[PDB]
RNA sequence: GUGAACAGCCUCUAGUUGAUAGAAUAAUGUAGAUAAGGGAAGUCGGCAAAAUAGAUCCGUAACUUCGGGAUAAGGAUUGGC
RNA sequence: AAUGGAUUAACGAGAUUCCCACUGUCCCUAUCUA
RNA sequence: GCGUUGGAUUGUUCACCCACUAAUAGGGAACGUGAGCUGGGUUUAGACCGUCGUGAGACAGGUUAGUUUUACCCUACUGAUGAAUGUUACCGCAAUAGUAAUUGAACUUAGUACGAGAGGAACAGUUCAUUCGGAUAAUUGGUUUUUGCGGCUGUCUGAUCAGGCAUUGCCGCGAAGCUACCAUCCGCUGGAUUAUGGCUGAACGCCUCUAAGUCAGAAUCCAUGCUAGAACGCGGUGAUUUC
């Protein structure tokens, strides 16, 4: 069996990172920063209740 | 866990149990099989002199005379009086399958009961006539 | 004289990890400090200015 | 997932708990916990053990035969999945279980009524047959009132 | 896995080491089996090759017909009596140790199997499951 | 001679020296690097580990022998209150390493993080940042310079956060400071972000979500001075051997005349720092969300808190993360949750999990019941009830 | 008192309450234990430990100098009222 | 071959081999007390 | 780099089988390793049989029985504090040192290439396991001085009640804790090369893989990653006493 650090498996794994498994990451990073930009919008409206 | 309970109640040294023994007495065909086993070399009384209540082979026909007149064998007679406690008794206690449970209790009261007592009456009729 | 002595936390005042609480040795030393303060009153010295300046201990037979 | 009961305990065995045993006659003996399992090896009898449920249904305790208890039997004929069955069963199971508890509490009051009769007949024997102790308490009240005075 | 066993074999508790007498579950004529080695086993200093449920071991026969004794032959274990883990939330164990005997292709020698057969053993070996009267 | 039976080494030489760590909060050695096109996003998070529970799951995994079947498995539950930001730090790349050149604080600190700076709080005059908030006068400008200096210089930017220990049942009153790096591009956008979050708290679902492979680091479970056999795994000498039997027999040969550095002596076991990677989040619940433990199947309004709470830890009532396997560390301890360090490649990093039942029976005994309404339903009424 | 017993364990008369003590409960020890599944694969070697154990009834082989072997082996049983 | 040899019941803190029972010797270590 | 076993006969290595396995490779370190073990065998005094001697006794020889017993010392190694760099506290960087994962099968390619037949592969995509390591206590087992709750024999406090003693009296269950491939979880990817395959290309008016230049290419090497953090390597920030 080939090892972890063989040159052939690291080339086959490098093709998969160019394809699907980065697009599942790049979709996750956009959904998360949506909720972080909504988190200020909640915590400014809590500040506006103090201003009334 | 303990010392004494491990010696007798391992998985290797398990006895038969109370569930199957009630089935063996309940009909007249399985009684005549166990009273008349074919003789076997790998069994203590050479496949004769077997008590049905206590799942246990005896060495000699003398060792049935002294076994039936004992407080050990009068457990297992008194133990097998009623309904043999299947899984169905434990499920009925939680509110689950009453009609499966109550119909079996209806059959042990009506049918399976007096067929068993007319078998245990004949064992004392037979084991006194031969011993 | 401090080999194989157990450590303790209370020696951080002096910077030493090895400290010990000798009971019998203190009872003679504060017996002698009680004697020296009695001797300085008899000469007519001051109480607040008085300090231990020389102290010495060496072996008996 | 199956909330199947203990063989000895009649308590529910959630997924991830207890030991199963399999007889060579091939029926399964599922167990609530280790207490019920070590007591099974030792050949006991749950008609005799007071803490189990098989004793309590048999010994004239908590009610055994009821119309509410016949609703949860088992079904060996599958019902083809209509949703409007499912929406009513989630309303049925919240309704059967309430009537279960209003009958089980009411069954407990039949078994414990008239304790206050025997509670008071016990007190007539302690008070009336101890006349000398009742003299001691009368001066105890008078010493109590005089200290406030 | 090896020859005959279709699929893969998960990790279960190792109940039977070398030199463990176990019962014989078919109608071939052997009464007890006697394990000498376990196939697919590891190699570590001072260990014993240990069998499990649904393994193939090389096993001799101590009690049986004189045609069958004094020859090593493969055998498949169908009952364990050491508690293992099904992946739905239950541990379970059988009453005794048991094994049927077979050729290295995995094909049964007898015609029937007495007693219950383990579920993980019946998935791994198809020819056992054809002769199994009772599963689990 | 030539050892006559080759065998693997007992113990791993990578995790040496086996010694007690520097702090209960384990430090983070390296972060996921920087993708300078992405939005601004935090890279790690810190919370408090509390207990275990079981999970059944309908395994949707192509190719396995447990495809479309059910699988029980054990997860951890880490109490995760919202975490509030108090500072920015910039680092200048030298030809020696990184070097911090500026920290900037945040006009008003909580009483938890005035408590970190003291070891004797109750005698102190609580004078932690009094001279600093007078430098937020009319325009500030001792701050805006130190913001503009980080904008000009300072290749990477780390952000100081701390927990909110007063919202935790853990009775400790004193929050932990930490540094978290950012990974949004164009570090002017990094440092404008963090100035807009001073005195402002960050949630947990703004850092993670379900189906993600993260990694937890902590300081793991001290045991004191432990002998060689349970420390390294050395075989026991047979019985009644002179000078003991729980030890290594031959510690060296006649050359070299020194005990070498690889022969498994006795000493400290436990309370080391560790890093365990590829742990998979199953469930991100909310504190205000009642019925957290109820899945899509159960529909029984129950929280993940088991009956009588966890063992040596109270109730949950905050956000939490349910991540499978076992995090290094013990209960009521601080763990730090980094995220994945690299794009994972296996199909196990991509599966959409679907919880089916969460256990909530009591951990303080052989617990049988889920909710305290079950126990009253099953037992019937009792003597103290009527 | 239990028991076949001056065995062992417990108490009355009589006698001591002496043997450096306090605080903590790491390793390795010394002394004593219990372990799932398998059952000598350990080892020069079943060393050590475990198992058997009192009593009553039944039963008891080769061998032999007829006295023995013999408690041979192997089984059934044992509380309280 | 009374430098004594062959035989053999009973007896032995004598020397050696195996079989059932049995068990942390062992697979493989864990734990509790003084 | 990593891995090389489990058993069977003599004190025995010598010498040789049985099965598994991917494989059962060879060596060294006072023929590694007795102030680690072992005394099995090596070497006293006891005793027998055999040979030789008139004899005491020795042996061509065989069998059996049998006393060397520190460590608290300095160093080494595994762990633990620690004076002094204005005091004190918090957040960091990384010199150097170590470094770890491994092998087998399975699905699909495919009964396809290849083949007269019998037979029968690869790489890509994917799922599990063998040794090894790091942790972890949900669950399941193991452990009980929680002497927690019961129970039993003997004696003792007049009986009941509640208890004492039996080197922890014994038996059953036993939470918490500690634990086990006897339980579950997790164990990465960049660069430079060796053999060797090549391109341009001379020496040598052809030709060549090499001399200048250059493209690849090994479980190899150094890094990313993971442990410790120089107690004399360093940075950033908080407060800084009036008796």
């Amino acid at each position: 069996a080939k090892s972890l650090r063989a040159s052939s498996h690291l080339n086959a794994k490098s093709v998969k990172r160019r394809g699907v498994f980065q697009k599942a990451v790049d979709a996750r990073e956009q959904r998360i920063s949506d909720k972080l930009k909504e988190d200020l919008l909640k915590q400014k409206l809590e500040d506006l209740k103090k201003k009334e | 866990m303990g010392r004494y309970s491990v010696k007798r109640y391992k998985t290797k040294r398990r006895t038969r149990d109370l569930d199957l023994i009630y089935n063996d007495l309940s009909t007249k065909e399985s009684v005549q099989k166990l009273l008349n086993q074919p003789l076997d070399e790998t069994k203590p009384g050479l496949g004769q002199h077997y008590c049905i209540h206590c799942a246990k082979y005896m060495e000699t026909a003398i060792a049935l005379k002294t076994h039936l007149k004992g407080k050990v064998h009068k457990r297992r007679v008194k133990e097998l009086r009623g309904v043999p406690y299947t899984q169905e008794v434990s499920d009925a206690a939680a509110g689950y399958n009453l009609n499966k449970f109550l119909n079996r209790v209806q059959e042990i009261t009506q049918s399976v009961g007096p067929e068993k007592e007319s078998n245990e009456a004949l064992l004392k009729e037979h084991l006194d006539s031969t011993l | 004289f401090n080999s194989s002595i157990g450590r303790t936390a209370q020696g951080k005042e002096f910077g030493v990890t090895k400290a010990r609480w000798p009971a019998k040795s203190v009872k003679f030393v504060q017996g002698l400090l009680q004697n020296a303060a009695a001797n300085a009153e008899a000469k007519g010295l001051d109480a607040t200015k008085l300090y231990v300046s020389h102290i010495q201990v060496n072996q008996a037979p | 997932m199956r909330i199947y009961q203990c063989h000895f305990c009649s308590s529910p065995c959630y997924p991830g708990h207890g030991i199963m045993f399999v007889r060579n006659d091939a029926k399964e003996f599922r167990f609530c916990r280790s207490k019920c399992h070590k007591a099974f090896k030792q050949r006991r009898n749950p008609r005799k053990l007071k803490w189990t449920k098989a004793f309590r249904k048999a010994a004239g305790k908590e009610l055994a035969v009821d119309s509410t208890l016949t609703f949860a039997q088992r079904r060996n004929v599958p019902v083809r999945y209509n949703r409007e069955l499912v929406a009513t069963t989630l309303k049925a199971m919240a309704r059967i279980e309430e009537i279960r508890q209003k009958r089980e509490r009411a069954f407990y009051k039949n078994r414990m009524r008239g304790n206050k009769e025997k509670d008071f007949l016990r007190d007539k024997k302690l008070v009336e047959s101890n006349p000398e102790l009742l003299r001691i308490r009368e001066v105890e009240i008078a010493r109590k009132l005089a200290k406030e005075q | 896995s090896g020859n005959g066993a279709q699929g893969t074999k998960f990790r279960i508790s190792l109940g039977l080491p070398v030199g463990a007498i176990m019962n014989c579950a078919d109608n071939s004529g052997a009464r007890n089996l006697y394990i000498i080695a376990v196939k697919g086993s590891g190699s570590r200093l001072n260990r014993l090759p240990a069998a499990s449920l649904g393994d193939m071991v090389m096993a001799t026969v101590k009690k049986g017909k004189p045609e069958l004794r004094k020859k090593v032959m493969p055998a498949i274990v169908v009952r364990q009596a050491k508690s293992w883990r099904r992946r739905d939330g239950v541990f379970l164990y059988f009453e005794d140790n048991a094994g049927v005997i077979a050729n290295p292709k995995g094909e049964m020698k007898g015609s029937a199997i007495t007693g219950p057969v383990g579920k993980e053993c019946a998935d791994l070996w198809p020819r056992v499951a054809s002769n199994s009267g009772v599963v689990v | 001679s030539h050892r006559k039976y080759e065998a693997p080494r007992h113990g791993h030489l990578g995790f040496l020296p086996r010694k007690r760590a520097a702090s209960i909060r384990a430090r983070v050695k390296a972060f996921p690097k920087d993708d300078r096109s992405k939005p601004v996003a935090l890279t790690s998070f810190l919370g408090y580990k509390a207990g275990m529970t079981t999970i059944v799951r309908d395994l949707d995994r192509p190719g396995s022998k447990f495809h479309k079947r059910e699988v029980v498995e054990a997860v951890t539950v880490v109490d995760t209150p919202p975490v509030v930001v108090v500072g920015v730090v910039g680092y200048v790349e030298t030809p020696r390493g990184l070097r911090s050149l500026t920290t900037v604080w945040a006009e008003h600190l909580s009483d938890e993080v005035k408590r970190r700076f003291y070891k004797n709080w109750y005698k102190s005059k609580k004078k932690a940042f009094t001279k600093y908030s007078a430098k937020y006068a009319q325009d500030g400008a001792g701050i805006e310079r130190e913001l503009a200096r980080i904008k000009k210089y300072a290749s990477v930017v780390r952000v100081l956060v701390h927990t909110q220990i007063r919202k935790t049942p853990l009775a400790q009153k004193k929050a932990h400071l930490a540094e978290i790096q950012l990974n949004g591009g164009s570090i002017s956008e990094k440092v404008d972000w963090a100035r807009e979050h001073f005195e402002k708290t960050v949630a947990v679902d703004s850092v993670f979500e379900q189906n993600e492979m993260i990694d937890a680091i902590a300081v793991t479970k001290g045991h004191g001075f432990e002998g060689v056999t349970h420390r390294w795994g050395t075989k026991k000498l047979p019985r009644k051997t002179h000078r003991g039997l729980r030890k290594v027999a031959c510690i060296g040969a006649w050359h070299p005349a020194h005990v070498m550095w690889s022969v498994a002596r006795a000493g400290q076991r436990g309370y080391h720092s560790r890093t365990s990677i590829n742990h998979k989040i199953y469930r991100v619940g909310k504190g205000d969300d009642e019925a957290n433990g109820a899945t899509s199947f159960d529909r029984t309004k129950k929280t993940i808190t088991p009956m009588g709470g966890f063992v040596h830890y109270g109730e949950i009532k905050n956000d939490f993360i349910m991540v499978k396997g076992c995090i290094p560390g013990n209960r009521k301890r601080i763990v730090t949750l980094r995220k994945s360090l690299y794009t994972n490649t296996s199909r196990k990093a991509l599966e959409e999990v679907s919880l089916k039942w969460i256990d909530t029976a009591s951990k303080f005994g052989k617990g049988r019941f889920q909710t305290p309404a079950e126990k009253h339903a099953f037992m019937g009424t009792l003597k103290k009830d009527l």
